[PDB]
RNA sequence: CUCCUGCUUAUG
RNA sequence: AGCAGUAGCAAGGAG
């Protein structure tokens, strides 16, 4: 007997029978090696589909430019993916998008953006992902890559005192301006920079390789920008996340209601004869077709009427992706005929060792050469992962909005790479011209839809954002499982999370009932596997339970007991929101209660109930400004005893509050308190000798 | 410490040159970074490592002089406690742990939980005394909404609750006292009188204030009424294609200016050195001025 | 928000006003709020106590005004007694002192503003500034002892405040004395150069953008796009070409799971509650399983390399009857986990070049390819099938439940757990579960030493709690510094069945000896085979219990859609009489099904996600993304949708791509293939 | 190919 | 040998 599960699929839908076929409880692909190889693969695979000769030599940088932008050279296999945009064309999609809707539109949304770019702090540039530091020019958070660029600033010359966006802004414009940047090498050397090398290392982009991404045979590389970029990425963020979400085609930020009400909508506007059919499209090559000259002709023209600040605020981010550089990971890897000695050759040296390499390497470096640095690679028309995501769905709702003129159009709904378009016309030749023309605006503005990954039927059955819908009913986002069980801090806060993990998956995605009850048993059964706590009816005798199954004759009541403690499971599906303890201090005893809850414990002293909290020990394989920057962390959070809960306000001083702080409550405690000389007039001296050798 | 040891921590830890670079000199929007800098990249597989940590013998970094004052070396059969390694910090086994839950001492401390978690144990109570009844086993579906979820009876806008836990525990360097904020300031002198004296720390006072009075906003998918007591008990309610319920049922002061030698006399006795004259106010995170109080 | 902030310091209807002077004034915007709390510092000073007798007030408000009645009320109100200007229009007049009365509002120290005033009016006007910091810095003239000072202090540490909280430090700047970017020198010629190719500079482009008007000759080049196209979609109904794969016709892929799963033969005995340790595990069962009768002949069967196992297995077989695990080191363990191979990584600072010796380059190739597997269908059958030892996935216990619908999870979950504990998958599961915890926890442990982990499991037999013992696994010194290392597995396996030298082909089959079994006596063999696992695969195996959240998931979404659709409770019943088409046979498909109960399609769906949790490579993946789209045509097919595909040549460039030897993918691609002809008797859009 | 080196007691 | 797939691990140093 022969045995098949897909046969499943021949009495049900594909809303049931999709989780089925989802690889989502196996080991996620990762890399190997070096990350070059995919990097070069992504450059001259943009410079290969760019159509273009045209080049113009650039006075500023050492390496040349290629144009990208109204220079064709129109091969015959059009289908083969094109990198050019026309300007006219787009322009004329933003004429024609904003004659939809309103006539003051980009004016208003300009000033919505305009109004919350002066009303924000610079530290909003710390709260993102892993960027590149150019310090160690390694990748680092976004936090001590800020520290190392303000450090540089009031390292080279003067202090900073900008507490804003804009001076920010104006003073990385002013370190362009700036002839040489000293900061710290290696223990602290300061080393100095000239001025080329400042604009050749802001303009700098790192590529790796993406770990964990379920779903492509070959790897992707993604890439993270410095910090001197970020910013005014910020800004056209803010101002495209404005514009997306005064949209009504766009998905960004509820995904589902709104293509109920487009079906609803244009189902309800046909003619006798007419009819819809939906194409579910995916672009490919995404990343490398959406220049970012085009980006500087429409911020032009959003910002035609805004201001003169924000005028010239937006259109400048696209300039740096305009020239920007593109790391070459770390090399390659030789080797000898016995395979025993093989020697590592880094980026640097690959100019040189030009001839140990293969044929697919020789094959992607030979045409990659005349754009290349002594240690990076150029590149003026790429988008890679990491950048303007909000700002080409702009681009996808500018094309389905479009206006040809019978009574035959589209509309439909546009994502990251996602597309849906519903078309509606009265003959399949005519279908055929109707779904042609948007192949050819997608193919004259920049968009190339992949002809392999593209169906459609005449009723919904289309796919948008892996979540197939069918006729009636709905599926959902297949959920990752291995976020179920990554908390790993304390015995009280590894089930808790993992309750509020089960609630905003219940309450977001569908997970129905039996299936959380199984999850939370499971999670349940590796907690009570990971710190080797089994119930007291259990014949398990290890380092634990042997002090439990001696001390169980002195508990009054069995169900008191905590899980972490020895206890079992009173939790529920309804009791998902309340943690264990809380369910269970109305049932221990009063030794039990007092015993657990001392604040007097030896392991809490040196956002749930803290009774368990222990630290494990650190590690046994930058020290000294931790040291220094911690011991004001303590210092002034010893000063302000309620600090951490409200912004820190005042930029006048630090210590001249602090020291009338100590003034204040020495004198506080003192005139009604203490009263006693020496105490008073000690502090008095030490406060005066401090601040005599601080101000000097 | 009991501040008279801040002072000399605080001379013989600024005596270096780059630290006064730093403060009042330097960037004070950067201790907001300075709060969170450390170097905790990612820790991409955290319970991996509490695995290895609990697979040692003594992973535990627990303090030395309390259970050396009430502990005991080892137990009955050969069940290693302690270590006499490296600062004044020991480590130690979880069965330590257990060992203290089931051997310590105890302290009264039932009103203190009892109250600072009052939200959940209002949860507890109202978890409680409900009443569920049949299923329906039918099709539903409604888009999301912005819905707050918590039977809060005040409803603030999360822009007022931190202003007030700073306009009670702390009043010097919290906040403005703005135009939204009369109405606030008699819940402030109705609340002076609650907590004046406890034994809870500041953080945990900020944490019962910022969690008994907020009313949480989300954006979840809701059906049927929007009452907001049933919609903390969304996931349980309803999901997709099922449904159950069968639920039937004191400071008016001013100031003036700067100048005068005002007498060193701070807000701890400014109501009986307070009426007719020119006494100074150290407001908080710098702005200190003189008063004068207006009538 | 502006208007919000706006509306919450400053007043309801006066931003109404300050609004209508920025409509009077120009494109500006920050000036709304300074000219906000400017008007209510007038509203502060000229509102209660304005010169009571004789109402006609002392302060003539003509600056925050429409701005066509100044001239008229200045000379309704300057009729009488006649003034002389200063050289700029005054903000209030007055009478009871008989001059001007101009009103400023400052952030900084009010020294430099008051010296600028004083480089343009002097003192001869009235200059009343206002500073937020509490500084009256003002003309000598001054007001009395009112509380227009007092609050108009309080309103200004108020409004400054305001400015505190949200950090509005560069937003009240007059005009006079923001909306300038810092034009550089290096990067106005970097936007310059970055235009696109008919463009000269920035300036020409932004005029020619601001003076933009399209045109209806874009038809013109989007016909003439159409007109270069020469693409056609392409129909199912006339050009059905869902033609069958192409699996490769090569040599059959191994045997390639880590452990041994049918061909296993274990030897138990009642399980101690203090004997736990797997190393005392390894010598209970060292009395237990008799090694003394455990004689190998030097002579493989086949393999390759047959002394040293022989050599390791007496090596480790006196060793742990010396109760210690840790091998000596010897040639053995230094030839089979590898110690001293490995390359010499050395950097770019010496070369020691050399005329055409040691000369060095790079090569890659790739994976190699296999063929169709036939051993899997029988591995699949037994991995559904009953076999007497009860429970062997150690489950936790049952809440307390309400009169909720946990009555309904509570029946969902005692019935499919009752029914997959006791099949092998689960003996599986608790096999890589307890072998592969022990050895990830010896990995931590001890680096740098050889140990000798069992590999076992637990499970209750006649009611009475057992453990079993199926080989002997060595680890590898791992170093594992990443998530990757792949330190090398050594495993000695015990079976009961001949081997099979085309499927067994990363074997060295040894023959062990006899062993008794009840129902006369069989043969032992004894297999080998170097290995290796990797950290994060450690814990991707080592956590292979959450397997049934998919599986009852999947199960529950069958049953809640079912209901869903009946209206009815209807579930104890619908959980016996509903049948699901599975296991087609050998000789025939068309329309021959084998209609089952749902317990063994649980029974299957748990087999099928225990199989992608052992096999996940890239290949499964990128097959999973290209089945469901198939699968998205199949439902097309169901309906008869009349869907249509743009290009059918690469779509199967890039399925045959990406299959190459994994036998998962293989064994899911050729019942893919039959699924197209079981689809092929009832719907046309297949082939045969 | 040859020659020299190491602690972390693991419990469904 | 082996893991693994488009390149790395399978200890390090000296000759």
């Amino acid at each position: 007997m022969e045995i098949n599960p897909y046969l499943l699929m021949l009495n049900n839908d594909i809303t049931s029978m999709i989780s089925l076929t989802y690889p989502y409880t196996g080991a996620p692909p990762m890399s190997h090696g070096t990350s070059t190889k995919y990097s070069m693969e992504t450059v001259s695979r943009t410079y290969s589909y760019s159509r273009t000769k045209k080049e113009v030599p650039s006075g500023i940088f050492p390496i040349e430019r290629r144009k990208f932008c109204n220079t064709i050279e129109d091969k015959e296999n059009l289908e083969k993916p094109n990198g050019n945009v026309d300007i006219n064309f787009m322009l004329s999609l933003a004429e024609m998008l904003e004659e939809k809707m309103g006539k003051g539109f980009f004016k208003f949304c300009a000033n919505e953006a305009e109004a919350e770019i002066l009303k924000m702090h610079f530290s909003k540039l710390t709260e993102g992902r892993q960027t590149y530091d150019w310090t160690s020019e390694r990748n680092m958070p976004a936090a001590t890559a800020l520290q190392l660029t303000v450090d540089a600033i009031q390292e080279t010359q003067g202090t900073f005192k900008g507490t804003t966006m804009v001076e920010y802004c104006n003073k990385i414009l002013e370190m362009m301006d700036w002839p040489e940047v000293k900061f710290k090498k290696v223990t602290l050397m300061i080393t100095k920079i000239g001025r080329e090398e400042f604009i050749k290392r802001i303009c700098t982009i790192n590529t790796m390789a993406k770990d964990g991404e379920r779903g492509k045979y070959k790897r992707r590389a993604i890439a993270t920008p410095g910090m001197g970029i970020r910013p005014f990425s910020k800004i056209v963020e803010t101002l495209a996340q404005k514009i997306c979400e005064r949209l009504a085609e766009s998905g960004l930020p509820e995904k589902k209601a709104k293509l109920k009400t487009t079906v609803s909508s244009t189902n309800s506007k046909l003619q006798e004869g007419q009819f819809m059919v939906n194409i579910t499209g995916d672009n490919s090559k995404w990343n490398e077709c959406q220049q970012p000259e085009a980006y500087l002709a429409m911020l032009a023209y959003i910002t035609k009427d805004s201001s003169n600040l924000m005028k010239d605020l937006c259109s400048v981010a696209p300039t740096l992706f305009c020239n920007k550089y593109v790391k070459m990971g770390q090399g390659f890897r030789a080797k000898n005929k016995r395979k025993t000695k093989e020697i590592v050759i880094p980026a640097k040296k690959m100019k040189e060792r030009k001839e140990l390499m293969n044929a697919e390497w020789r094959d992607l470096f030979e045409t990659i050469e005349p754009y290349m640095d002594g240690e990076c690679c150029f590149l003026g028309g790429g988008m890679l992962m990491g950048m303007f995501n909000m700002l080409s769905t702009v681009f996808g709702v500018m094309t389905l909005n479009y206006r040809e003129e019978r009574n035959c159009y589209w509309t439909g709904l546009q994502s990251s790479d996602d597309f849906v378009l519903f078309c509606i016309s009265r003959t399949w030749p005519e279908m055929e011209m109707t779904i042609l023309k948007f192949i050819a605006v997608c193919k004259l503005m920049g968009i190339n839809m992949s002809l392999e990954k593209s169906y459609g039927c005449l009723p919904e059955l289309f796919e948008f954002t892996s979540m197939f819908f069918s006729g009636d009913f709905v599926s959902n986002i297949a959920l990752e499982l291995p976020a179920f069980t990554t908390a790993g801090m304390n015995e009280g806060t590894d089930f808790t999370a993992a309750m509020s993990v089960i609630r905003t998956n219940m309450i977001n995605n569908g997970l129905s009932p039996g299936t959380a009850l199984m999850a939370l048993r499971i999670c349940l059964q590796e907690f009570r596997a990971t710190y080797r706590v089994h119930p007291y009816d259990s014949g398990v005798k290890n380092h634990r339970m042997k002090i439990i199954r001696k001390f169980i004759e002195t508990i009054e009541n069995k169900d008191g007991l905590l899980i972490s403690d020895g206890g079992k499971l009173m939790n529920n599906i309804s009791s998902l929101h309340i943690p264990e303890e809380i369910l269970k201090e109305d049932l221990m005893d009063p030794s039990y209660r007092n015993r657990v809850f001392n604040p007097r414990n030896p392991f809490t002293q040196f956002a749930v109930v803290s009774t368990h909290s222990f630290r494990t020990r650190s590690n046994r394989t930058m020290a000294l400004e931790e040291k220094r920057y911690q011991v004001v962390c303590n210092m002034y959070r010893s000063v302000f005893e309620s600090a951490d809960v409200n912004t820190p306000i005042g930029s006048m001083s630090m210590g001249e509050a602090i020291e009338a702080k100590i003034l204040d409550r020495a004198r506080t405690q003192f005139e009604n308190g203490i009263i006693g000389g020496e105490e008073y007039s000690e502090i008095k001296r030490l406060i005066e000798d401090a601040k005599r050798q601080r101000l000097s | 410490s009991l501040l008279l040891t801040l002072a000399k921590e605080y001379a013989n830890l600024t005596k270096d040159k780059k630290s006064c670079k730093l403060l009042s000199q330097g960037t004070v929007s950067s201790y907001t970074t300075f709060k969170k800098w450390t170097t905790s990249r990612k820790e991409k597989n955290p319970s991996l490592r509490m695995r290895w940590a609990m697979g040692s013998k003594f992973p535990i970094m627990a303090n030395r002089e309390i259970l050396e004052e009430a502990g005991i070396p080892e137990q009955w059969e050969g069940i290693d406690l302690w270590s006499k390694k490296d600062l004044g910090m020991v480590l130690a086994s979880p069965a330590a742990i257990t060992y203290w839950n089931f051997c310590g001492p105890g302290v009264d401390n039932s009103s203190v939980i009892k109250d600072v978690y009052k939200a959940k144990f209002m949860k507890k109570e109202r978890w409680r005394e409900t009443l569920w009844g049949p299923m329906n086993f039918e099709l539903v579906g409604k888009q999301r909404r912005v819905v707050e979820t918590q039977p809060v009876e005040i409803k603030l806008n999360q822009k007022e609750i931190k202003e007030l836990t700073m306009w009670v525990l702390f009043e010097d360097e919290a906040n403005l006292a703005s135009k939204f904020i009369q109405e606030n300031f008699s819940l402030v002198l109705s609340l002076r009188e609650l907590y004046k004296g406890k034994a809870v720390n500041k953080d945990v006072a900020a944490f019962m204030i910022a969690h008994q009075f907020s009313p949480e906003k989300r954006f979840l998918p809701t059906f049927g009424p929007i009452r907001p007591e049933r919609m903390e008990l969304l996931h349980c309610l309803g999901g997709d294609f099922w449904k159950i319920e069968a639920v039937t049922a004191v400071e008016g002061f001013q100031v003036c200016e700067y100048d005068p030698r005002a007498p060193l006399i701070p807000r701890r006795d400014l109501r009986l050195i307070g009426f007719g004259k020119k006494v100074r106010v150290f407001v908080g995170q710098g702005q200190e001025k003189t008063l004068v109080r207006t009538s | 928000v502006i208007r919000e902030i706006a509306k919450r310091f400053l007043e309801q209807a006066t931003i109404n006003i300050a609004e209508e002077v920025v409509r009077e004034y120009g494109d500006h915007e920050r000036t709304m709020i300074s000219v906000g709390v400017h008007f209510q510092a007038c509203c502060l000073i000229s509102d209660e106590y304005t010169l009571e007798d004789e109402t006609t007030p002392r302060y003539v408000l003509l600056e925050g005004l429409k701005r066509q009645e100044a001239i008229s009320k200045q000379n309704n109100i300057c009729s009488t007694l006649g003034l002389e200007p200063l050289r700029n229009l005054a903000d209030i007049f007055d009478r009871k002192t008989r001059r001007f009365l101009e009103v400023g509002i400052t952030k900084r120290e009010s020294d430099e503003y008051y010296q600028e005033k004083f480089n343009k009016i002097g003192n001869d006007m009235d200059i009343h500034v206002f500073t937020y910091e509490g500084k009256y810095f003002s003309n000598n003239p001054n007001g009395l002892e009112d509380i227009q000072k007092t609050r108009i202090f309080t309103f200004l540490s108020f409004v400054s405040d305001e400015l505190r909280k949200e950090n509005m430090f560069t937003e009240m700047y007059v005009t006079e004395e923001e909306l300038e970017m810092y034009k550089s020198k290096l990067f106005i010629a970097m936007r310059d150069e970055s235009v696109p190719l008919p463009y000269i500079n920035y300036e020409h482009l932004r005029t020619r953008c601001e003076t933009f008007k399209r045109n209806q000759a874009e038809c013109e080049a989007k016909v003439a796009d159409v007109a270069s196209r020469l693409k056609i979609k392409l129909e199912h109904l006339e050009e059905n070409k869902l033609r069958p794969l192409e699996i490769p016709k090569e040599k059959e892929a191994p045997y390639t799971h880590k452990f041994l799963m049918k061909d296993a033969w274990f030897f138990a005995k009642p399980h101690d509650s203090e004997r736990a340790q797997p190393q005392q595990i390894l010598y209970d069962f060292f009395e237990a399983a008799n090694m003394g009768f455990m004689t190998t002949s030097p002579k493989p069967i086949f393999g390759k390399q047959g002394l040293m196992y022989h050599s390791l297995w007496g090596q480790t077989k006196r060793a742990i009857k010396d109760k210690r695990n840790e091998l000596e080191p010897s040639e053995q363990r230094d030839f089979l986990c590898g110690i001293g191979r490995a390359s010499k990584k050395i950097q770019e600072d010496k070369w020691q070049e050399s005329r055409e010796e040691e000369f060095k380059q790079e090569e890659t190739k790739g994976a190699a390819k296999r063929g169709f597997p036939t051993w899997f269908n029988e591995e699949w059958l037994w991995a559904m099938r009953d076999s007497k030892i009860g429970d062997w996935i150690p489950m936790a216990e049952m809440p307390p439940c309400k009169n909720e619908m946990e009555d309904y999870a509570k029946k969902m979950c005692e019935e499919l757990e009752s029914k997959i504990q006791g099949t092998n998958c689960a003996r599986e599961m608790s096999k890589l579960i307890h072998t592969i915890g022990s050895l990830h926890t010896e990995c931590r442990n001890f680096p740098g030493k050889v140990k000798i982990v069992p590999i076992y499991c637990r499970g209750t037999l006649r009611g009475e709690s057992t453990d079993c013992l199926f080989g002997i696994a060595i680890k590898g010194k791992s170093h594992l510094n990443k998530d990757d290392g792949m330190y090398t597995v050594v495993t000695f396996e015990f079976s009961t069945e001949e081997p099979n030298p085309s499927k067994h082909e990363k074997y060295t089959v040894f023959e062990a000896g006899t062993v008794p079994v009840e129902a006369k006596e069989k043969k032992l063999f004894l297999y080998c085979r170097t290995t290796g696992m990797s950290k994060l695969k450690n814990d991707w195996f080592s956590k292979c219990r959450r397997c049934l959240i998919p599986t009852m998931e999947t199960v529950e979404q069958i049953v809640l859609k079912e209901c869903a659709l009946k209206e009815e409770n209807r579930v104890s019943e619908m959980l016996e009489n509903k049948r699901a088409w599975i296991a087609h046979e050998n000789g025939e498909n068309l329309t021959r099904l084998v209609s089952t109960k749902l317990k063994d399609l649980c029974r299957m769906l748990i087999v099928t996600q225990f199989y992608y949790c052992i096999y996940n490579d890239n290949q499964l993946e990128g097959f999973c993304n290209e089945q469901k789209k198939f699968l998205m045509f199949l439902q097309a097919d169901k309906d008869s949708k009349s869907a249509f595909t743009f290009n059918q040549k690469g779509l199967y460039e890039k399925i045959e791509e990406c299959i190459v030897s994994n036998p998962l993918c293989i064994f899911l691609a050729d019942r893919l293939n039959k699924l197209f002809l079981v689809a092929k008797s009832n719907g046309a859009k297949y082939f045969e």
